[PDB]
């Protein structure tokens, strides 16, 4: 949920991990803690049809202006479709369900773009400071647009995982981190990131 | 304006 994702967060920031006597943020790391999924890249032609995603697996997906969403496994084949309600279907490039022509072939152009148990995306939305990713199987991803570092969440291992401006991937469990600190920066990022969720909550 | 960075 994003209750316990908020819960975790409040705490780790109500702690002032970044005020420290020392800061021991090398202990508060937990490599059994690497999320499973992320948006590897992301393309925002909302305007006119809506933004594609790539998750790190390779599979592609939509999320349309009719808020039905076509994800293209990476497989290149297999499909699935989640109506305005959240229907779930499976078909395939080749199966041809009919009236889905139009739509994947908005996908592969997506698709091509990009490279030129799967969560889609629940729902988005920009700030000036960065993009917000909500993938179904709960963590919120923000993307931030000034030096390119990120921030994973995943509530399910109360894990924050931050992708950095020299590009390095580093997870920690909030709650060590709880105990041990962090620099500032990631600890402005977790705080970024609980308005963020609140929002995620809020408008929802 | 904007996507993902990539390359």
């Amino acid at each position: 949920h994003l209750s316990d994702m908020l819960q975790q967060l409040h705490s780790v920031n109500a702690s002032k991990p970044s005020e420290r006597g020392l800061v021991r943020q090398e202990e508060a790391e937990d490599p059994a803690c690497i999320p499973i999924f992320w948006v590897s890249k992301w393309v925002d032609y909302s305007d006119k049809y809506g933004l594609g995603y790539q998750l790190c697996d390779n599979s592609v997906g939509v999320l349309f202006n009719d808020s039905t969403r076509l994800i293209l496994y990476n497989d290149g084949d297999s499909l699935q479709y989640i109506e305005r309600d959240g229907t779930e279907s499976y078909l395939t490039v080749s199966s041809h369900p009919n009236s889905l022509m139009k739509k994947i072939t908005l996908l592969k152009y997506f698709r091509n773009y990009m490279s030129e148990r799967l969560p889609y995306l629940r729902t988005w939305f920009r700030t000036r400071s960065a993009i917000i990713l909500h993938l179904s199987n709960g963590s919120v991803q923000i993307n931030f647009f000034q030096d390119h570092t990120k921030l994973i969440l995943c509530p399910l291992m109360a894990a924050v995982t931050y992708i950095d401006e020299k590009r390095d991937f580093r997870t920690y469990r909030l709650s060590l981190l709880e105990e041990y600190g962090c620099c500032k920066e990631l600890a402005s990022r977790l705080r970024y990131a609980r308005t963020m969720v609140d929002k995620l909550l809020s408008s929802r | 304006l904007l996507c993902s960075t990539p390359n």
